[PDB]
């Protein structure tokens, strides 16, 4: 039995087949990440020990995720037929499904009270 | 009925004096543990009065 | 404190934890021995039950077949 | 009116006459006693309102909102005094001369007993709330803030001012009084549709309607700590008041008229409430769960029952000063790390522990938590809305959910986990602050009490 | 990342974790844990690497086949009953700085002491700061590895809050 | 931060494109953006859809809890990744296994449900007797009208 | 047990049907049947304020013990005598239910047996 | 797969700062320099007097004189009657039941 | 301050472990880490109850205390 | 409440209960590969004793560095905020 990985289910590291071939070029990327990695830990480290430091270290990356999330959509945003159909299928749709549960049941409601079917005994408050 | 409803309701207003005195009106930090510990204790004896009515 | 750790030993133990622990267990088991000595219809049922095939269809009111 | 409408005049000159370092002192205090002497429109009576003059009245509806409006003031200054500390004295008096016009504004347009009138001293709220977001607001995004603000009331409230004129003609009248009285039934036609459209889209935007609504969350990331109060707490419910009243005249036709909005709002409240579940900003998260609580309002008041018109009356009070709370609570944060980035700062409960519990009881009145008067007036529109048609208690029961995990995961998120290491500036709570957070909540708990006070007319 | 025999050791105590999660009795899993290390023997002077990447790749493939489904975690470690449960009493030291007079002057003591370490933290600032820039090569670090202090008199680059940070169990 | 330091629109030239991965601190190998559909990604970089859980929980985190390194990119939906929501970690049984075995054993359970209902269990007596005519009257029958008398016979 | 296997595995058109039984007259095969005697009152039963599920055949001795039990008390340990009075007239009550289940069963079994020398003839 | 000659040298620096931190996290003797059986039965009389008698007061007079003088706030559910019982009101007994059967 | 037993007396001799060294041995294999587990088979671990004994603690006195009552109840059951 | 003495007396008791050393040779500096021939599954079983003695895992990383008694000594006190 083999792993079948799912959206929300890894495939696990020790069963990845790229992990075990590693070439010199792959070695050579995971140096180059590390590197990155080491430049910003640094530039960190050298606000987060400074011991004149009062505040908050400014993270632009998460000024960059916050500003995404929000201010950088609609400026790339174009109007396709996937927008449009989602835009439809989800802003308009429900919308429509919700008016007709609630319209068919209210008709049938008052149609019952006209003719009296309905019971409404002990009903006065509303 | 006038023994049964008093102490019925006097298990209910027990419990809720050590919350209350938490605001300071009479607080006693050095063991609020055992303060309540001894009013759950307390309220368990006034509501077997009610309970010993009812068994009656 | 009255109680110290020991190493890779079996641990001490108060005479006061030994007997009380003692006394609840044999408490229980003399409860149960009482309640069953005088409550075992409680557990084995209270009264018999009948085999309804054992009763005569005189008193089920059941008439013959050529009636 | 005339002993509210003078003194707050008043607090104009004591401002501007006030020595330079006690502007602040003095405001605050007269302010407060303005507040004080608002309990004495709690004279209502079982059958007829408290009519001043022509010009004036005030009923269980507009008693609380005045109320409200009344004590917001002195909370805005408290805090609004330490992020102005470094302006001019001249721009403070300005500053402050603002939200003493907003009041004024406010309280005559709770009482107007004429609608034109109404209308008038509620577009004259406008041009206050505009200067102060545009002028004291932080970032550069206040501007368009300014302007999507405004042009959305407009467009909505100039067809309001032609549908008022022409009643006026049609009718003779705009006096409350007189409609209450005169009013007659509004038949089918093409005409009177337009005219349904126009007596409520602009109460409609105010709310905000789902659909109309992407000016409010705008408004709010770009106003300074009061504009949000005084948006959130009272601007909102000038839209709830508008409709509550106009909904008069406009009976049978708003029985099909209504299904449009009430779609949008039903369906509305769980779209908002589940962006709450993913907003990056704190004060856009509070901004969005203003627009799910006001969705029932408008149901609530589109409904047209008794039990659902004091439901709304609860929930437009509760719902003030739950949601102003909130922004105090995230604006006090914010004067620390000057950032709205909820992610940001976590773990708060362990720096600022009574601070902490602020922000539990303003999440637990959020969620309306029984028996606080958020619970109270949410649950009246649900049982009005239930006889309504039965459906409806699964949007409203599912909301529920999603607002009780929002409102949590707001207090989980900055209270809770570990503090971020590199914030080393969270300074022990302020008085002020502690004295600004009880103020909101003292009040919204001990309504609890006493809830008929806040039912509204129908009560 | 992990060069072969970081992966095969890492297995190997992985799997032998996960075997006392399934035996729980003391001399049963000391019988299969000799039987286990038997397994890896029989391949520890395997010189093709090609023949012991399969072997450690089937080795791990057969380790997810029979891991336990609920295997056994230290109190404290990640996933553990008690990872992280005092976070909520570790405050950090900056705090100290906000207190009001007169809760310092109850530990007059304390408070003179740490006025010595914010005193030695002061002074060394700089030095600290001169010794990463000119033991940095020109593009910059390559690994988050930190240099000891090279004089007496000088401490290790980067250090309070390593030496500051809150006890494991403060309170 | 300036400008040239945010989120921009999507990256059509490969220079365009060496730009948006320094500028989000990535490897030009590495960055890709969102597909250039309308959905406004703009550039920001599509990161591996895994949990925060997923982080090794050994490694010096600048923030421990998150599991993030000051400086790195965050997944655009960093926030529901968080430990406290949607985990994504590898499991023992595969998922669609577990979804047949949850299905499987609900749908037999209310399979034998409805056969339980339809085939019940009782005792073999007739039915509880009770006099008056069938306590008429303490049942909330109405004292004017009379009950079809209900009688019960020995045996 | 055995019962149901009978009804759902076996012949059910001889076998009682618990929710519609008794089907037969309750003089059939039962010359001079005897009417049930209750001997506690509908206003004894009112007034003790009996759980109306317990206002049977037995509510007398139902009474009895309840009585017992408020007099006795706080000696919770008596009236087991009154206690067991009322469960052994409960029991009998319930062989009675039976023997009835097990008449209608013998009366559906002398049914059928009959429509087969019918249905032979 | 061992430690460098720099790695145990800088462990070996930081784990001397460090156990003279935590050495300097030690209360010194004066601090906290802080701003200037029948007892058992007493200590636990005092407890029922203030957290029950009084209690009990108070609500025995909130009931008697400001509750129970208000229609239908506190309703009782009338007491059982049985055979053979006398009302204490009226003084009326209530006949015995029919003789019961041999059983 | 804290002393420890002797390192010596661990041994395998006499205890499961024994066992298991013997089943080994014949596979040419050998447990090292054998008196590391000889602790928590000695000493007041040596013999520990089966869960029939477990349940009958205090079943002992509890039928004593009970055969003494019924005496009792019988004896004064002829009085 | 342990003690520095206390963790190293304890490293010694496991390790002298280890057939594959000679508890004579054995002292806090001894190389667990120089100078007691041990290999490196060797010494992950050792850390892995090591584990269960004080009841709290070393992770890998860190594991494969404490080549001797006295860094696992080192490493526990550390873990543990034992300065005496
Ligand atoms: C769209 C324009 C709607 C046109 C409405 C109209 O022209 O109605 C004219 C008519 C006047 O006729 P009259 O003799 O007074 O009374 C009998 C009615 N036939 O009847 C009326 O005058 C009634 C109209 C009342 C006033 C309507 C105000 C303008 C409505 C247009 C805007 C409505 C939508 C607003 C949306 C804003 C949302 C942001
Ligand atoms: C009307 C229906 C209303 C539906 C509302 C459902 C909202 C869905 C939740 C939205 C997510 C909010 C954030 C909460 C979250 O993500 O937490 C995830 C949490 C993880 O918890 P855990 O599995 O224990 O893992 C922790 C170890 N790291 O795991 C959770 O806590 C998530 C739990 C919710 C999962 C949905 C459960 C719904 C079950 C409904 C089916 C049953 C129907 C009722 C019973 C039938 C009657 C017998
Ligand atoms: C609406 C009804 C209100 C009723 C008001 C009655 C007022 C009575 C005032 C009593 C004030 C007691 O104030 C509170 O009592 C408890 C217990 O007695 C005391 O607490 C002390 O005694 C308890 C005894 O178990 C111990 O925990 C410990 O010795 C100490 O905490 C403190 O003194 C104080 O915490
Ligand atoms: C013909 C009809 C005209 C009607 C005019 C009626 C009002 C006339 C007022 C004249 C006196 C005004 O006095 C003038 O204003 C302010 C307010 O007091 C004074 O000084 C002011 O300084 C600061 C703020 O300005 C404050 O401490 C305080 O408000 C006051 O002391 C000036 O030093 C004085 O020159
Ligand atoms: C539904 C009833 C109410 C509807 C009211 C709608 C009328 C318009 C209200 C807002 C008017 C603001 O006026 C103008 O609007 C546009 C977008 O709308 C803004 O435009 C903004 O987005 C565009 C692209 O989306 C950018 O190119 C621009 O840099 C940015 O400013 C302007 O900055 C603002 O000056
Ligand atoms: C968010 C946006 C919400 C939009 C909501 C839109 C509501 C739509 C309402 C539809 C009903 C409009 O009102 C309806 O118009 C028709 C004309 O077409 C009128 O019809 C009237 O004139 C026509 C002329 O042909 C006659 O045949 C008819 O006998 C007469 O009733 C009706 O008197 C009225 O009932
Ligand atoms: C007292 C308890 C009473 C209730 C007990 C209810 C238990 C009922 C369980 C029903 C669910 C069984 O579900 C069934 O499981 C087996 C076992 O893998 C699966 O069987 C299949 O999957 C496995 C694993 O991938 C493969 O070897 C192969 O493809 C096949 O065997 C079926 O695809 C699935 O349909
Ligand atoms: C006879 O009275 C049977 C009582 C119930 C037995 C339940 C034991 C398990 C399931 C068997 C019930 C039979 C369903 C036809």
């Amino acid at each position: 039995p083999k792993y079948e990985a799912s959206r929300l289910s890894s495939l696990p590291t020790t069963l990845d087949p790229a992990e075990y071939d590693i070439s010199s070029e792959t070695r050579k990327a995971q140096a180059e990440r590390l590197a990155i990695r080491s430049r910003l830990k640094r530039e960190y480290q050298l606000q987060y020990y400074d011991p004149s430091r009062r505040g908050v270290i400014e993270d632009p990356a998460l000024v960059r995720w916050t500003y995404a999330r929000s201010a950088n959509i609609y400026p790339n945003f174009r109007p396709n037929t996937k927008t449009s159909l989602l835009g439809a299928l989800f802003g308009i749709g429900p919308l429509v499904f919700w008016y007709y549960v609630f319209k068919t049941d209210r008709d049938r409601k008052e149609k019952l009270i006209q003719e009296g079917k309905l019971d409404r005994t002990f009903n006065i408050s509303y | 009925m006038n023994m049964f409803s008093s102490l019925s309701l006097v298990t209910l207003l027990l419990l809720t004096m050590p919350i209350m005195m938490m605001s300071f009106n009479t607080y006693k930090p050095s063991n609020y543990p055992l303060y309540v510990k001894t009013a759950i204790s307390y309220a368990f004896i006034t509501s077997m009065i009610p309970t010993m009515m009812f068994i009656h | 404190a009255h109680i110290e750790p020991r190493y890779r030993q079996f641990p001490q133990l108060t005479r006061s934890q030994v007997i009380q622990a003692e006394f609840f267990s044999a408490t229980m088991w003399f409860w149960i021995l009482w309640r069953f000595w005088h409550d075992s219809d409680a557990v084995l049922g209270h009264f018999p039950y009948p085999d309804p095939s054992q009763w005569t269809d005189e008193e089920l009111g059941i008439p013959p077949d050529d009636e | 009116m005339l002993k509210y409408i003078i003194p707050t005049i008043m607090l104009m000159p004591l401002t501007w006459l006030s020595k330079n370092n006690m502007i602040w002192v003095n405001s605050t205090a007269h302010s407060l006693l303005i507040s004080f002497t608002s309990l004495l429109l709690m004279n209502q009576f079982g059958d007829n309102s408290l009519n001043f003059s022509l010009l004036f009245f005030s009923d269980s509806l507009s008693t609380p909102l005045l109320i409200l409006t009344m004590w917001l003031l002195p909370l805005m200054l408290m805090a609004s005094q330490h992020h102005l500390s470094k302006e001019n004295l001249t721009r403070k008096k300005l500053f402050i001369t603002m939200l003493i016009s907003l009041q004024l504004f406010l309280i005559m347009t709770f009482t107007a007993m004429e609608l034109i009138l109404f209308y008038i001293l509620f577009e004259a709220t406008l041009v206050p709330t505009l200067i102060i977001i545009t002028r004291w607001g932080n970032q550069t995004e206040r501007l368009n803030a300014g302007l999507y603000f405004l042009f959305y009331t407009l467009a909505g409230s100039l067809p309001l001012l032609v549908a008022l004129i022409y009643i006026q003609n049609t009718v003779g009248s705009l006096n409350f009084l007189m409609l209450q009285y005169w009013v007659q039934p509004v038949h089918n036609s093409w005409s009177n549709v337009f005219m349904w459209l126009a007596c409520m889209m602009a109460f409609m935007v105010k709310m905000p309607l789902y659909g109309l609504h992407l000016w409010l969350p705008k408004a709010h990331v770009e106003a300074p700590i009061a504009g949000s109060m005084v948006l959130a707490a009272v601007l909102l419910k000038l839209g709830g008041y508008g409709m509550l009243r106009i909904t008069l005249i406009l009976n049978p036709m708003t029985d099909f008229m209504a299904y449009p909005f009430i779609m949008l709002s039903l369906w509305g409240m769980i779209m908002t409430s589940s962006i709450c579940l993913r907003q990056t900003d704190l004060k856009s998260l509070i901004a969005y769960s203003s627009v799910s609580h006001m969705a029932l309002v408008i149901v609530a008041i589109l409904i047209q029952t008794p039990w659902s018109y004091m439901g709304a009356t609860a929930l437009m009070i509760a719902h003030g000063l739950t949601s102003s709370m909130l922004f105090c609570l995230a604006n006090s944060n914010y004067e620390r790390i000057h950032s709205r980035t909820m992610i940001l700062a976590r773990g708060l409960q362990t720096l600022l522990p009574l601070m902490a519990t602020w922000w539990l009881l303003a999440s637990l009145t959020n969620l309306a938590l029984p028996p606080t008067i958020n619970l109270i007036g949410e649950l009246f529109v649900v049982m009005s809305t239930f006889s309504w048609s039965n459906i409806t208690i699964i949007l409203m029961g599912v909301n529920m959910v999603i607002t009780a995990l929002y409102s949590l995961y707001m207090l989980i998120m900055t209270q809770r986990g570990k503090y971020t290491y590199h914030i080393n500036n969270i300074s022990p709570s302020f008085t002020r602050e502690n004295a600004l957070m009880s103020l909101h909540i003292l009040p919204l708990l001990l309504l609890t009490l006493n809830p008929k006070i806040i039912l509204g007319p129908l009560y | 990342y992990l060069t072969h025999q970081q992966k095969v050791l890492r297995l190997y105590k992985r799997a032998l974790r996960h075997l006392e999660s399934w035996c729980i009795h003391r001399d049963k899993y000391r019988y299969f844990a000799c039987l286990l290390r038997a397994r890896f023997d029989e391949h520890k002077n395997e010189k093709d690497m090609v023949k012991a990447t399969q072997l450690l790749r089937e080795a791990e493939e057969e380790f997810w086949h029979g891991q336990h489904p609920q295997p056994y975690i230290f109190p404290e470690s990640p996933g553990g009953t008690s990872y992280e449960r005092y976070e909520c009493y570790k405050v950090p030291e900056w705090c100290l700085d906000d207190w009001h007079p007169s809760e310092k002057a109850m530990y007059p003591d304390y408070f003179a002491k740490r006025e010595q370490w914010k005193k030695l933290r002061r002074e060394s600032w700089e030095r600290e700061v001169k010794q990463l820039q000119e033991e940095t090569p020109v593009g910059g670090p390559r690994t988050e590895a930190l240099p000891p202090a090279r004089k007496q008199g000088d401490l290790p680059p980067l250090w309070w809050h390593i030496v500051t940070r809150p006890r494991e169990r403060p309170m | 931060i300036t400008k040239d330091m945010l989120p921009g629109p999507y990256p059509k030239t490969p220079e365009e494109r060496a730009a948006a991965a320094k500028k989000y601190n990535m490897r030009v190998e590495d960055y890709e953006p969102y597909p250039d559909d309308g959905t406004g990604y703009g550039d920001y970089p599509k990161l591996p859809d895994r949990s925060q859980q997923e982080r090794d929980p050994w490694y010096d985190w600048d923030h421990p809890d998150l599991r993030l390194n000051w400086g790195e990119p965050m997944h655009w939906d960093l926030d529901m990744y968080i430990r406290n929501r949607v985990d994504t970690s590898p499991t023992p049984v595969n998922w669609n296994l577990m979804c047949k075995h949850l299905f499987g054993f609900v749908a037999f359970m209310l399979f034998m449900f409805w056969v339980g209902e339809t085939y019940p269990a009782y005792q073999p007596v007739g039915p509880k007797q009770y006099p008056y005519n069938n306590l008429y009257l303490e049942r909330g029958g109405d004292p004017n009208k009379e009950p079809e008398p209900v009688v019960h016979y020995e045996i | 047990g055995a019962h149901l296997a009978r009804r759902y595995l076996g012949d059910a058109s001889v076998e009682p049907d618990p929710l519609r039984m008794p089907t037969f007259p309750p003089d059939y095969g039962f010359p001079e049947r005897k009417e049930r005697e209750m001997v506690a009152t509908q206003q004894e039963m009112n007034d003790a304020q009996l759980v109306l599920q317990q206002r049977d055949y037995c509510a007398h001795y139902l009474i009895r013990f309840l009585k017992c039990k408020r007099d006795s008390f706080p000696n919770f340990l008596a009236c087991k005598h009154e206690r067991h009075d009322w469960d052994y007239c409960e029991h009998l009550d319930y062989v009675k239910r039976m023997k009835e289940f097990e008449r209608e069963r013998r009366l559906l079994q002398r049914k059928k047996r009959r429509e087969q020398r019918e249905a032979d003839m | 797969s061992g430690y460098t000659p720099e790695e145990k040298l800088r462990l070996q620096q930081l784990r001397e700062l460090r156990r003279r931190w935590l050495k300097d996290q030690e209360l010194s003797p004066r601090e906290p320099v802080l701003p200037p059986v029948i007892y058992k039965t007493y200590r636990h009389s005092i407890f029922a007097f203030t957290h029950v008698l009084i209690p009990v007061w108070i609500i025995h007079y909130y009931l008697k004189y400001h509750v129970t003088t208000k229609p239908y706030t506190i309703v009782e559910k009338k007491p059982r009657i049985f055979p053979g019982d006398t009302i204490l009101e009226t003084g009326e007994v209530i006949p015995p039941m029919k003789e019961f059967p041999d059983q | 301050k804290m002393e420890l037993p002797d390192y010596k007396q661990w041994k395998i001799e006499g205890t499961p472990l024994e066992t298991v060294q013997e089943k080994l041995a014949a596979r040419g294999l050998r447990d090292p880490w054998g008196r590391n587990e000889a602790w928590r088979y000695m000493g007041g671990f040596a013999n520990n109850v089966s869960f029939v004994g477990a349940l009958l603690k205090g079943f002992k006195w509890g039928f004593a205390a009970f055969v003494v009552a019924i005496g009792a109840e019988y004896y004064l059951e002829s009085q | 409440p342990l003690t520095l003495e206390g963790i190293k007396d304890r490293v010694l008791y496991v390790l002298k209960l280890y057939d594959k050393i000679d508890p004579e040779k054995l002292s806090v500096n001894s190389h667990f590969m120089k100078d007691l021939g041990l290999d490196s599954l060797d010494q992950v079983e050792i850390i892995m004793a090591m584990e269960d003695e004080f009841g709290f895992e070393i992770p890998d990383i860190d594991a494969e560095k404490l080549m001797c008694p006295q860094e696992i000594v080192d490493y526990i006190a550390d873990k543990k905020d034992v300065y005496e």
